[PDB]
């Protein structure tokens, strides 16, 4: 959280959109783990019986080298970290600022 | 963002196969954890799949997650599996559980702990929400018949263990006698219209919940 | 395993086990062995411990190393829940088949329904052979000989594949075409509704109707190959019969117990008065799985657990015979290794301090006496 | 009516009623039946029925057609709630006085507090007479006899009339205005408070005055005629007599208990052995309120309903008599149509397959031991 | 159902007030025949033991045949037929729309 935290990216209102989409599929690769990390912390050990270090970290990485998650603390996103369908709309919704959603609402008339 | 026109379809499909992991895996355990936590054991042992209690408690207690997965799927992309796939995880979660952790360690007997068969009242649940689009007619017509299809759909699992054995003198079933030997530390239409008409109202109440969880807000 | 973590006073206070034989410990696969003996139910029961009015007579082993045959209480066999009174003795046995090879380690035990299990002590037993040869033959009463190691297994996986499948064709037929954000973009802006066309209806209305089909088709199969079904078998059996005993012809009366803190052994000051007919000694006491002997007096053949049996534990200052009206005010320690061991030490962590267990008084002939004694335990620093 | 759909295994296993009498089976208005017997309460009661610490006595019958007078258990009065005990039998009498014509079936049953009502045999008793020649006089200790029919039914009546006929005065002074919509239109568009005159405010402030002024003149003027009131009397009344009976001098052990499905009778392997000094033979087994007789020992004289006796359903193997310290193993089958009519068969869909029931043995003179048995009931198919 | 649903009325952005009015008064019939069949089958029959067909036929009729009820699903009458204070103010405002709320407006100076 270290070296993620103090990294955060100074001039955010003036990024490429190629280097913002690199960094959209980079928190989303950080949502992957934090998934896999969920299902491996309760699905199989809670029944074994019978992923805050991965969240916080992409709650870091969402709010500092990302835009559209910049406007403050993320609700949904904050449940899902210390508490994930709010998330990812949100995180979809940050897809869909450079090209992606008025280029690909271009191909639903040729790739459906 | 992206430079050529068929790139944005083959980047989109590229989230496809990474949100339905991010989808999955977290309404896998959080599933999971909500099914032990809230049952108790009471889904382990074949001696437990009476016709009272486990009929009445599993389908009231396990339409939760499918009825706040459903109602943020259907609203937001119109994608009609949000109980299928609830289902299939919390099936899959506790499948790789009995054969790894029960079977694969404790040596308990994978006919003693088998789980319970969810599939059919989550494919009545999708289907009924994807013909008629409301959520009230899902909430009557697919959330009874979730509660009135689990015992006739694990019932062909379940009879051949509820055959008679005279067992030392007293009159067991082979699912009691597999409670006893293996050693750990008009019923059923009322208690599937029971089930089913609970299911009714806490499908309507995590309606609204998955509600509240579908939003996208912000904070200072 | 696990009784060392309950509370000491928890341990000496519920049941006593005693008279306990084990006929093998060394067995092979499918070869049974047998745990017979008797148990005593404590009159001052804890109140935090419910009162055994559903117990349940178990075994306590890792996993089913063993399976179970047979548990008698008397000698009425008990495959449900009983109700056990206070005060009252108990005759159990426990008939376990080998399952599994290795060496486990074997407890009789009572599950308890609002205080959990009340183990007693533990048989190392040695099975020897393969888990393959094992055999689980019942026979019903539709008149078929069953395998319960396999009985409905094929069947079990047939009807869990079946609606995997089923599930997995109706998420991937919707998985074929671009599933998010295409329709994230076509829901707000507009086009929601030519999202689903005629055919995807077509589709889910085939999919509600083999459904529904297939269920009730697949209970009507399940009807028709298993006519003869009955429910679960279940209900707390209330009517055990307690063994009945004669009254003890000896009466002992603890003046005080004390137990150094730290260290392996306590001490008591008893007043023993033989109302018999025949010259009593004191040769064992037993507190909570563990047997302090005197060897002048009684020596064990039953094989006990050697982490369990102070086969020299018990030092009575003044062990002569006891005559027929004599009375004796005597000092009694009962030291062993196992007082640490088994964390009977650990009863200063308690929050009530006293102690209960049997005495065992032998005659010259070897009649035996059982008499329970309990009082307050306390500790000694200074 | 009630009894044959409750579980079978519960008919048997909790109260047991014998020895049972009724004075009278017809009968006319203003005059009583009496109804005495005795019933045991079952010591292996069922888990899934509340022990009967909160009982009462009751009678089961189609609404007052009958009013109780009186009810004894043991020789005592018990119009409230009784505490009974698991394992005695007791002495009851219900004595009823004829209130409606008809043919009525009459029950005595216990409600216990958290297992509902235990039916026991029902016999049609036929009233013959008309209702309006019914009295119920009782003399309060204020010296005045009232009869409990009609008593208190004209004040009821004036009382609940008054206050309705207030109310629909309070509504129909404003009902004789126009009611919905313009009084809609004039809230929202303004002038909501032109509604409501001054007169209205003089008339509900003279309703509120003369409703709690004819409240509390009513309350005093019913203490001034009724100046001796006692709260309602209820509590239960622990305390019951037991009957105190001596022990039987016959021992039954039931080898196995089977029944076929289908069919109408059950079956039993039993070791009698007779500690008594006098040669018995078996004579009835009652097991759920159906009494299976044996012709050659025993013939009934009580008047017992006929839809429950089997006056030749019992079948002993080797009935010949039994001498003192002789044991004998024999195959007894109860056989009737009541066993199909009352459901004993539908113990089948019942999660607890056992019986229980109460053996009668007679001695050559006619004393008569009475032996609970109780076992494990095993169905057969093939 | 199948006869009240099919027979909506197309053009209901043009109906005539005194038609508008007689449809207001066939709704209100089947709404007091939906009282008397709540208070049968309630009031009486369950305390014996001590109208989903009308209530979703007069929901049909207020939907279809009716104006100011097209405006979409009401909410306290999905609530009343699916479970009428709001009910009959809906009822009332529908009752208020061609002429009687602007002439029961005038009459308030005559007749109270
Ligand atoms: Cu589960
Ligand atoms: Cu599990
Ligand atoms: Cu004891
Ligand atoms: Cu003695
Ligand atoms: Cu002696
Ligand atoms: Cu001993
Ligand atoms: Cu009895
Ligand atoms: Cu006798
Ligand atoms: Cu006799
Ligand atoms: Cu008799």
């Amino acid at each position: 959280w270290g070296y993620l935290w103090k990294t955060r990216d100074r001039n955010l209102a003036a990024l490429t959109p190629r280097e913002e989409l690199r960094r959209n599929f980079t928190h989303l690769v950080w949502l992957v783990a934090y998934a896999w990390a969920i299902y491996w912390g309760a699905s199989y050990f809670t029944e074994q019986d019978g992923y805050i270090i991965t969240g916080f970290a992409a709650f870091i990485y969402a709010k500092t080298r990302l835009p559209f998650f910049a406007k403050g603390i993320s609700l949904p996103y904050l449940v899902l970290v210390v508490g994930v369908m709010g998330t990812l709309t949100q995180t979809f919704y940050s897809f869909a600022q450079g090209g992606l959603g008025q280029s690909l609402c271009e191909a639903v008339d040729e790739g459906l | 963002a992206v430079r050529s026109h068929a790139e944005a379809v083959q980047v989109s499909r590229t989230i496809d196969w990474m949100a339905l992991f991010v989808v999955f895996f977290v309404i896998v355990g959080s599933y999971h954890i909500h099914a032990m936590l809230t049952m108790g054991d009471w889904d382990f042992w074949s001696d437990w799949k009476d016709r009272r209690l486990w009929v009445t408690v599993t389908p009231i207690v396990l339409v939760t997650f499918p009825a706040a997965v459903q109602s943020y799927l259907w609203e937001r992309y119109r994608l009609p599996w949000g109980a299928t796939v609830c289902v299939l995880g919390l099936l899959l979660g506790e499948w790789i559980n009995r054969y790894f952790n029960f079977w694969g360690w404790t040596y308990f007997p994978i006919n003693f702990v088998f789980p319970a068969s969810l599939v059919p009242g989550a494919i009545i649940l999708d289907t009924v929400l994807m013909l008629s689009g409301s959520y009230l007619f899902t909430a009557i017509v697919g959330a009874m018949g979730w509660g009135l299809i689990f015992y006739p759909g694990n019932w062909p699992i379940i009879a051949p263990l509820h055959v008679p054995v005279e067992y030392n003198g007293m009159l067991m079933s082979i699912a009691d006698i597999q409670g006893y030997n293996y050693v750990r530390t008009d019923v059923a239409p009322v208690s599937a219209f029971f089930s089913a008409f609970m299911s009714i109202l806490i499908y309507f109440m995590w309606h609204f919940i998955g509600r509240w969880f579908s939003n996208e807000r912000f904070l200072q | 395993h696990g009784e060392k973590s309950q509370a000491a006073f928890m341990r000496m206070r519920t049941i006593h086990w005693y008279d306990l034989s084990w006929s093998k410990e060394k067995v092979k696969i499918n070869e049974t062995v047998e745990i017979k003996g008797k148990f005593h139910v404590f009159e001052g029961w804890p109140e935090t411990v419910d009162e055994p009015d559903v117990a349940f007579l178990n075994v306590g082993m890792p996993g089913p190393v063993f399976i179970r045959k047979e548990s008698y209480i008397g000698g009425q066999l008990v495959p449900r829940s009983v109700r056990l009174e206070i005060g009252k003795t108990y005759d159990f046995r426990v008939v376990l088949k080998a399952r599994r090879p290795g060496d486990w380690h074997v407890h009789t035990m009572m599950n308890v329904q609002g205080g959990g299990p009340i183990i007693g002590p533990g048989k190392w037993i040695t099975v020897e052979g393969s888990m393959s040869e094992f055999r689980n033959p019942v026979t019903t009463l539709t008149g078929q000989t069953v395998d319960l190691e396999n009985y409905n297994e094929g069947n079990t996986y047939f009807w869990h594949a079946f609606w995997f499948a089923i599930g997995v064709a109706w998420i991937g037929y919707w998985s074929r075409r671009p599933i998010f954000i295409p329709r994230l973009l076509m829901v707000d802006a507009g086009r929601a509704d030519e999202l689903v066309s005629a055919t995807d209806r077509k589709v889910a209305m085939g999919f509600l109707a083999a459904t529904i089909l297939i269920v009730v088709m697949a209970m009507s199969s399940a009807n028709s190959k298993y006519p003869i079904t009955i429910p679960l078998q279940a209900g707390t059996m209330r009517g055990m019969k307690p063994l009945e005993l004669p009254a003890p012809t000896v009466s002992v009366k603890v003046e005080d117990a004390t137990y150094r803190v730290p260290g392996r052994a306590m001490r008591m000051k008893l007043t023993i008065t033989n109302h018999g007919n025949s010259p009593i000694r004191l040769g064992e006491f037993y507190t909570a799985s563990v047997r302090f002997l005197d060897s002048d007096v009684y020596k064990d053949t039953t094989g006990y657990p050697e982490d369990l049996l102070a086969e020299d534990g018990l030092s009575v200052s003044d062990n002569s015979p006891l005559a027929p009206g004599e009375t004796r005010t005597v000092d009694v320690t009962a030291s062993d290794a196992a007082w640490e061991v088994y964390r009977l030490s650990d009863i200063i962590y308690d929050p009530d301090s006293r102690f209960a267990g049997l005495l065992f008084f032998f005659d010259a002939t070897g009649n035996r006496q059982v008499v329970q004694i309990d009082a307050p335990l306390i500790p000694s620093f200074m």
